[PDB]
Formats: structure tokens, C-alpha cells, sequence
């Protein structure tokens, strides 16, 4: 479940 | 010191990976008071990421484990409290207030919300109601901007929709609204690849791509 | 809290990824007199290797910064400054972690495989004080940081078999010690060499605790090796 | 060069 902090 | 040397110490705690520095650099350039640019604004945000992330980390592995564990994971917590509530202080006092331009307004909102989000994460008590509805007051304000000033390709736009459907899917349990959200906001980006920039257009379609592995995942 | 309970919590602080926790935890074990267990003697080991660790790292980077901004004077200057703030970091936690050695880990080291770690342990704090010594100052601390090694060297040689994890890590160390600080790429490889072909000589010694260990560290040596020559 | 740190 990923948020933008995956960048 | 000035701006400059602190917007510039803050790029060599970046490289050395010395987030506190980084972030306590920021924290000074936003204590200015002058409306941050967008490079010192991704500088302050990507601080505290690191900062904010590394206390959430340790809180599941702590909480996960849990006696000893108890009064850790509670130490923590108090430390990761401590820092939302410092950015979220920041927010209020100087980077919302002074946001002129649509798309800071769209990116401080999103960061509120985000904050507020990291706080829910936490909240146990009575207490997480409000909170979450903190959250969702700052992410729906910045969502009604982004609709109304931004194109559906642009990364801060399509960034929003990526939180804020993580919100409902994490926060509020509703994978419904999350999907729904999610498959918006790709299929109205899918719709105008046109509007995709040279310096934007990377960060748009990973982005894009984050969505739609959120979408698989939880209609799986 | 007492023995137990800082020994506990220095463990929650490893899997948090909290060392600095982990550390000043183990510290307080360290400071209650008693020789350190197996298990304690890691955990103090593997906090202060992680706190050092991301100084010498941080160093490593502004340090490059900073000669590679010859030039460039305001970059520099700020380069510097920052250089030296960290290593202010780095010394006191080299300090810190000698001063533990000499009052507590090394006089109450009761086995020789304890005498060997903790010997090899002070040779590595005195290698990287050494790694960001100027003057002037550096020969004193070089010349400490060999000392250790070699007296850890010459009782691992009398008293362990080479297969042991603690000598073959003594060996490694002590030959990174020869290339990088020394500047002797012979010394290094030859030190390098001889560990690891002894211990090749001896695989039916390795035992189930202590294979895994043991043969990665022949493959660090074998690598080192390679890139040295 | 890789010292003993770099074990896992």
C-alpha cells in the first residue's frame, strides 16, 4: 500500500 | 546565516544523509517568513519525510513486537507526535498562510493532510476521530484546488489523489472510495497525455503507475 | 533499569533500527563492571559499529565535496566546516567507544577470544580516528591502531584454529588496515592470503554455529584480494 | 575495500 513517499 | 547558506547546508545534509540537519536547516528557512520556492519547499518536505519516516518505521516494528515493548514503542511515539506536530506548526504559522500561488496552496494542503495522516496512524483513543477528520479536511480542500487549477497529468495533482486514497483506504477503511478515487484520477490523466511536460512528465506516469498498483491491489 | 532490562531494550532498539538507543543501552552494561556474555558483547559491538558507521559514511561523502570543489570557494568553505563538524562527531564516538576498552572490555576479557575481539575492536576505533587524522597526530594514533591488531594477531595465532570467525575477522581488518591506512598493498595481501589459505586447508574444523560466518568472511578476504592487485 | 562491517 504505497503513498508518495515511493518516489 | 542567511537563506542561501542554510538552503545550501541543507543540500550537503541531504548528500551525507544527515536528515536532522536537513531538517532543522528548513525549519530556519521557513522561520523567514518569506514564501519558500519550490526547490526549498521540496528540501523542507523531503527532510521531514526522512525525519517523520524513520519514527514510523521503528513504531510498527516496536508495536508489531509488543512489557519492554510497551514503554519503547509509547517512547517513540512521542518522538513521531513531536515532529508532526512541528510540521504541522510550520504549516500553519507561515507556509499555508503565505501560499500565493494555487499550486503551493494544492502542496501545503496535501502535506497537512498527510501529517495529520501519520498522526491517525497512532491515535487510539477518543482522540483519532478528530484527527482523522483533520486529515480529510486538509486533503478535500486541497483536492477541490487541484480540480479546479491543475491539469489531471499534473504530478502534484495526481500525488494528491495518491494520498488521499490512501487516507481512505488505511485510515477510514474504504477500499470503495480509495479505488474509486484512485481509477479517477488515472483514467482522467490517461485521458490527456497531451498535457504532459518536459520537466514533468517522469514523475507524472510513475505516479500514475503508484495509482495503479494501488487499484490492483486492492481490488485483489 | 538493571542488567536485563537494558540488555532488552538495547535489542528492541536493533530491530527499531534505533542505535544510538542500542548504544548508550549497551554503554550502561558496559559501565555495571561485569564481563560482558557472548550475546551482550554483540549487541554493544553491533550498536557502536552503526552509530560510527553513519558518521564515517557522512564524512566519506562532504569529505569528497569538499575536494571536489576546488574552486568553488563559498562550496568549499561550507564543505569544510561541515567536514569537520561531523568528524568532531566521529572522534567523540571513537572515544567513547576506547575509553570503554581500556577501563572495562579489555581488563576483564577473561578468554582469549574475548582478549582477540576486543583487541581487534580497539585497533578498528584507533583505524578510523586514523581514517580523518591531520598532523602531527596521526603516526601516535596509527601506531596505536597496529599495536592492537598485532597483539590480537599473535594470540589469535597461538590460540585459535583458522576457521574461527574471530580470526579470520581479525585478519581481515588487519589487512584493510595495512592497504588503506599503512598504504602496503603487499602487507594487506599477504596477510590476506595466508588467512584465507589456512582456513581453506581446514573446512572439516567449521562447525554449524560458525560456517556461514566463516566462510563469508573468506570471500571479503578473497574479494579484497582481487581488488587489490 | 571491505572490512568486517560489510558482513550481513
Amino acid at each position: 500500500s504505497a503513498s508518495l513517499s515511493n518516489l | 546565516m542567511d537563506k542561501n547558506e542554510l538552503v545550501q547546508k541543507a543540500k550537503l545534509a541531504e548528500q551525507a544523509e544527515r536528515y536532522d540537519d536537513m531538517a532543522a536547516c528548513m525549519k530556519s528557512v521557513t522561520e523567514q517568513g518569506a514564501e519558500l520556492s519550490n526547490e526549498e519547499r521540496n528540501l523542507l518536505s523531503v527532510a521531514y519525510k526522512n525525519v517523520v519516516g524513520a519514527r514510523r518505521s521503528s513504531w510498527r516494528v516496536v508495536s508489531s513486537i509488543e512489557q519492554m515493548a510497551r514503554e519503547y514503542r509509547e517512547k517513540i511515539e512521542t518522538e513521531l507526535r513531536d515532529i508532526c506536530n512541528d510540521v504541522l506548526s510550520l504549516l500553519e504559522k507561515f507556509l499555508i498562510p503565505n501560499a500565493s500561488q494555487a499550486e503551493s496552496k494544492v502542496f501545503y494542503l496535501k502535506m497537512k493532510g498527510d501529517y495529520y495522516r501519520y498522526l491517525a496512524e497512532v491515535a487510539a483513543g477518543d482522540d483519532k476521530k478528530g484527527i482523522v477528520d483533520q486529515s480529510q479536511q486538509a486533503y478535500q480542500e486541497a483536492f477541490e484546488i487541484s480540480k479546479k487549477e491543475m491539469q489531471p497529468t499534473h504530478p502534484i495533482r495526481l500525488g494528491l489523489a495518491l494520498n488521499f486514497s490512501v487516507f481512505y483506504y488505511e485510515i477510514l477503511n474504504s477500499p470503495e472510495k480509495a479505488c474509486s478515487l484512485a481509477k479517477t484520477a488515472f483514467d482522467e490523466a490517461i485521458a490527456e497525455l497531451d498535457t504532459l511536460s518536459e520537466e514533468s512528465y517522469k514523475d507524472s506516469t510513475l505516479i500514475m503507475q503508484l495509482l495503479r498498483d494501488n487499484l490492483t491491489l486492492w481490488t485483489s
